[PDB]
């Protein structure tokens, strides 16, 4: 691929990622930042505040807990449209279709989670709510613990200063992931990811003339976010070993089961 | 031997 089919490639991807994702980045950030003509997302800073703002959004942590729940089954039904999308994915084995979707979408969850976040807390119900990562982390142990990893991730991944446009291309190079475990045919999909990665090498160098070696600290966070996933699925053993009332919803149930 | 379509039942229907 040369340069104009790299650039092609970037804007066919940024076009689906708009049809695919509700809240974009932008949007998201423009929240965060005030710089709205929207009315500010109402803020959940505790049990109170929960209660009282679920008119525009057992005990909290479990309510919390579904809440995550509910949207994650929602995530992963855009992140497959979106998948959906890139180009040679639907010529693939349908089994192995599933296999990167079954891998990748916690992966780009919390990837496109860091868009929702800043180091305060976390944008709920398509922004209209600001849930504190204080009161996360108050929520009684397990639960305390599920959130936090994923605003230390967004942190430090939010300091690169990735836009939309970076953003469908780096989410597309990760579901593209050859190393799947139980992938049937991996080099037709390490060939896509191969075209994938020269776009996104080419989209961060016009993009971000300014930060020399993106390509390679946006590489390194590809692992990271494979490492949250081993301690989310840690916690999830917890909340099914001990827990009352706790059962996850059908496709998440099939996403986990017999994962790695 | 159940594929993975088999044993991925709602990813599978997304997909259709
Ligand atoms: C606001 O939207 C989201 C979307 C996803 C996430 S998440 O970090 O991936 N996350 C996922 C689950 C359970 C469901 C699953 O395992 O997918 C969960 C439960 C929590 O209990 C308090 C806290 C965070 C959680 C956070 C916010």
């Amino acid at each position: 691929m040369e340069s104009a089919d790299l650039r092609a490639l970037a804007k066919h991807l940024y076009d689906s990622y708009i049809k695919s994702f509700p809240l974009t980045k932008a949007k998201a950030r423009a929240i965060l930042t005030g710089k709205t003509t929207d009315k500010s997302p109402f803020v959940i800073y505790d049990m109170n505040s929960l209660m009282m703002g679920e008119d525009k959004i057992k005990e909290v942590a479990i309510r919390i807990f579904q809440g995550c729940q509910f949207r994650s089954v929602e995530a992963v039904q855009e992140i497959t449209e979106y998948a959906k999308s890139i180009p040679g994915f639907v010529n693939l084995d349908l089994n192995d279709q599933v296999t990167l979707l079954k891998y990748g979408v916690h992966e780009i969850i919390y990837t496109m989670l860091a868009s929702l976040m800043n180091k305060d807390g976390v944008l709920i119900s398509e922004g209209q709510g600001f849930m504190t990562r204080e009161f996360l982390k108050s929520l009684r142990k397990p639960f305390g613990d599920f959130m936090e990893p994923k605003f230390e991730f967004a942190v430090k991944f939010n300091a690169l200063e990735l836009d939309d446009s970076d953003l469908a291309i780096f989410i597309a190079v990760i579901i593209l992931s050859g190393d799947r475990p139980g992938l049937l045919n991996v080099k037709p999909i390490e060939d896509i990811q191969d075209n994938l990665l020269q776009a996104l090498e080419l989209q961060l160098k016009l993009n971000h003339p300014e930060s020399s070696q993106l390509f390679a600290k946006l590489l390194q966070k590809m692992t990271d976010l494979r490492q949250i996933v081993t301690e989310h699925v840690q916690l999830l053993q917890v909340i099914k070993k001990t827990e009352t009332d706790m059962s996850l919803h059908p496709l998440l149930q099939e996403i986990y089961k017999d994962l790695y | 031997h159940s594929s993975l379509t088999e044993r991925h039942k709602i990813l599978h229907r997304l997909l259709q």
